[PDB]
């Protein structure tokens, strides 16, 4: 997984199939990617928020969540 | 003759005095005109076409979806936006998602969710149209002597003449060589608003399909597909090939609605399949009305010698033409050119000629010649080509 | 807690004596069981699935047509054949064509014409099915203490226990750690003949589509597409994706009927989209009926000290749960472990506790702890977590 | 255009787009190919009789016809 801090304050994790069920460290925080339908990078993509979960809270209805890092976004391609 | 082979063949047999004949020529049919002291001509509507017709809108049969973005706001945090909503190259959906503490909201309730996708078209997956203009259509009418004379040396149709008309130029005189002149005044009758007739094609893929279809513009404009005019940046009504999934807290999937080729082809079953010959777009059905002028038609080979009665052979013996007439071909061993001594008699009347000839003065040319066509009364007849005979029984009435 | 977040959340509040509780657990919903002198448990139907279900027939969404042959006989020359007619890998059509002298027949009339094509399927253009068996389905029921205690160190759900049942094995006892034991006797009720339930998938192509759909076997077997059983040489009903053209003298074109993906997906709009997790094929909808035994459930942290009244802070102040209950989280600065002094009072009655606790003995653990859930009467109340107060107004009746 | 005398007495002309509106000599005879939708050789093919037209007859409703040669068949692919 690649991490980039897009100049508009924001941050974007670009993940693949290999990145499923893994921990990625972003800034001082960490994000967990659970997205099952991931593939190689391409046009057939999906981009959405990777929610900051307040310390000691169970994530609910999210397949990408962060701790100690705000404004994280997830993007993945569905090729291969 | 091409005309003898057609299911839709009509006969027009003028009288000794008739010089003008009014006819409806349909596409795919033919008319055999017979006039006394004149030769027989095969007249037919060969085509109604327009070259380079104005393109209509184009439709998308298979959408290429990409760069899907989902934006979400928490309960009481107002609405979620994406700039892609006030953009033409996209499809968007506003919905609400269940939110709470475990998905970064201080409140439990429904929160705003928006998903946007970039909609384009797949390569080779467009259905294109062209519309007609009465001011620009051309209609081709052909005339050929009904003699059954073909130049099977250079594979050329002998004596065939083509007259091209437009809405303005709707009068012509064709020179039938040594047979004289035939005048045509043809008025096109479409019955259908040509400006409301569309020819539909699909971009070629690997599967084999019909060339095109002739559809009504009403219908074509009502197709439930994204569309655009050639040159436009984006597709209009791109939302017709997109389906949004159930929203989760901050994610909402965007799906494709599949290739619409099958859908469209199901609708086109029973629609007439039309032809395109380069720049020429053809109306599959239509007709024209002509006033055919025979006054300047002269009989060929009048001063020719009469063929020797004993020099005949059956190339093709009398057979039913499929139009209540009898057709045949003879081989003449003697010296050419000459006029054939053809007649038919009903049993019991040797002295009466009953043959109403569709080929009025059959001649044996130094090239072609030998084809005879005739109408015979019902019953037992004997056909004579000189001394060469053949019995023929004629079916009663008509099986048409 | 996951359960607090769900739209379909039901409450079961037992009495002092109740030990057995009967429940219907639906997929996608949850139940919070509260019993006096016992802790609260969140019970839910997590899945109804079958691993490696029997494959049904497979259908062809796009036919690959090839090696088109046309055979024709002349009028009165009997019928035209091709061996491909008594073969399974083909589609054939017998028709009649107009024949004559100019197409090698001595007679003018209709002659026999047969066209045959080789029908297969395109790569990745199959729709496959799997059917269920009540004898092989498995249903997973989860139980977790309703305390809102998560190990956000190793991202593990603390105290969550999974019971797997089958039609035979439909009784279980789950050990809830330091909370004792909960017994479950679950009977699956499909309502739908599992042997008449099919899960439909489409071979992946470039477009993004739903995983699968849960359809009735009746419907699936009535799809107007060629089909076959995996392993079969040829497709049955291959004629469903073929269209024969108008016969010419000896030629008759064979066309494709297009990709049926769009057609099928139009039919699947409003059909529940189902999930597949490897070998596990999931029923999108269903429910189970359990008899939940609470007799062996013990209250955790009974002999713990009571938390100092002044050491509390609001982590998350009272908020509506969306189910007519109030939820909150506290931060306790003092020494752990201990029992929280939580109560609520209605204005005008300082001495009466009105808090009907959904989390019966809230404790501050040396790890987690601090979540309180309660039912409060309508009107103006004050919530107390020791000396820490917060006003709460409770909405009348229910908005459900 | 290639010509082959398939052992079962029969003869088969395999034509392409280049062969449209041309004359091909088969045995002592000649055949004329007028088929407009012709392409490169492939699976998407069409095979039918190339009619023997009796000497000095106008061909009608045929896009492939022969003279002085019997039992000729036409095959073409529709690729490219």
């Amino acid at each position: 997984a690649t991490v980039r801090k897009e100049r508009d304050g924001s941050t974007v994790i670009r993940a693949e199939g290999k990145d499923a069920a893994t921990q990625v460290r972003v800034e001082n925080g960490t994000c967990v990617i659970l997205a099952t339908d991931m593939g190689s990078w391409c046009d057939d993509s999906l981009s959405y928020e990777c929610v900051t979960i307040d310390q000691g809270e169970e994530p609910v209805d999210v397949d990408c969540f962060c701790r100690n890092v705000d404004g994280v976004y997830l993007e993945y391609g569905r090729c291969g | 003759s091409r005309c003898t082979h057609l299911e839709n063949r009509d006969f027009v047999t003028g009288t000794q005095g008739t010089t003008r004949v009014t006819l409806v020529l349909e596409l795919g049919g033919c008319v055999t005109i017979t006039a006394e002291g004149k030769p027989s001509m095969d007249v037919w509507l060969d085509a109604i076409y327009q070259e380079n017709p104005a393109k209509t809108r184009e439709y998308c049969l298979h959408a290429k979806l990409s760069d899907t973005k989902v934006a979400a706001r928490c309960p009481t945090m107002g609405p979620a936006t994406l700039a892609e909503e006030h953009q033409g190259g996209t499809v968007c959906k506003r919905d609400q998602s269940d939110r709470g503490w475990g998905n970064h909201c201080g409140l439990f309730g429904k929160g705003s969710i928006v998903a946007c996708v970039k909609a384009a078209c797949e390569a080779k997956k467009k259905a294109t149209g062209h519309v007609y203009d009465a001011n620009k259509i051309v209609y081709t009418v052909k005339v050929e002597p009904h003699t059954g004379d073909y130049v099977a040396a250079n594979e050329t149709h002998s004596g065939r003449k083509t007259a091209s008309f437009t809405i303005s130029s709707e009068k012509t005189i064709l020179t039938m060589g040594e047979y004289g002149d035939v005048s045509l005044l043809c008025r096109v009758a479409s019955g259908v608003d040509l400006a409301q007739t569309v020819i539909l094609e699909l971009d070629k893929t690997v599967e084999h399909l019909p060339t095109a279809w002739q559809v009504h513009r009403d219908w074509f404009n009502d197709l439930a597909l994204p569309w655009k005019h050639e040159g436009a940046q984006n597709w209009n009504n791109a939302e017709r090939l997109v389906e949004f999934g159930a929203p989760h807290a901050v994610k909402m999937d965007v799906y494709n609605l599949g290739d619409q080729t099958g859908v469209l082809l199901k609708a086109l079953a029973g629609v007439p399949v039309a032809h395109i010959e380069g720049t020429k777009y053809h109306l599959k059905s239509g007709h024209v009305t002509c006033e055919v002028g025979l006054e300047k038609l002269k009989m060929k080979g009048l001063t020719y010698t009469m063929c020797d009665k004993t020099k005949f052979t059956w190339k093709r013996a009398p057979t039913d033409s499929g139009h209540d007439t009898v057709v045949m071909e003879v081989t003449f061993s003697g010296t050419k050119p000459c006029r054939i001594p053809v007649r038919a008699v009903a049993h019991g009347s040797p002295d009466v000629n009953v043959a109403m000839l569709i080929t009025p003065n059959p001649t044996i040319e130094n090239n072609g010649g030998g084809f005879i066509e005739m109408q015979l009364p019902p019953g037992d007849n004997i056909i004579y080509v000189g001394e060469l005979s053949h019995q023929w029984f004629q079916k009663g009435s008509s099986i048409g």
